[PDB]
């Protein structure tokens, strides 16, 4: 193909959604949302990192959606752009 | 967020 996963693994929304078992209890926002927007735990403090574009995001604050945040850092993301 |  023409465009290609950085983590081909975590194409699957399950498989992502798994990878928040040992989501801190600070992380305010839910593996639901965060693997939706294709995101997945990276196992350190709250980043976490697209399946796609391979983007990484941390130091989430109230008020921030993962898709919104994914869009705003990552415009370019085949995910973000196949939404 | 930031991005790492
Ligand atoms: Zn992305």
């Amino acid at each position: 193909g023409t465009i290609y996963p950085r983590n081909p693994a975590m194409y699957s929304e399950e498989a992502r959604l798994k990878s928040f078992q040992n989501w801190p209890d600070y992380a305010h926002l839910t593996p639901r949302e965060l693997a939706s927007a294709g995101l997945y735990y990276t196992g350190i403090g709250d980043q976490v990192q697209c399946f796609a574009c391979g983007g990484k995001l941390k130091n989430w604050e109230p008020g921030d959606r993962a898709w919104s945040e994914h869009r705003r850092h990552f415009p370019n993301c085949f995910f973000v752009l196949g939404r | 967020s930031v991005p790492i």
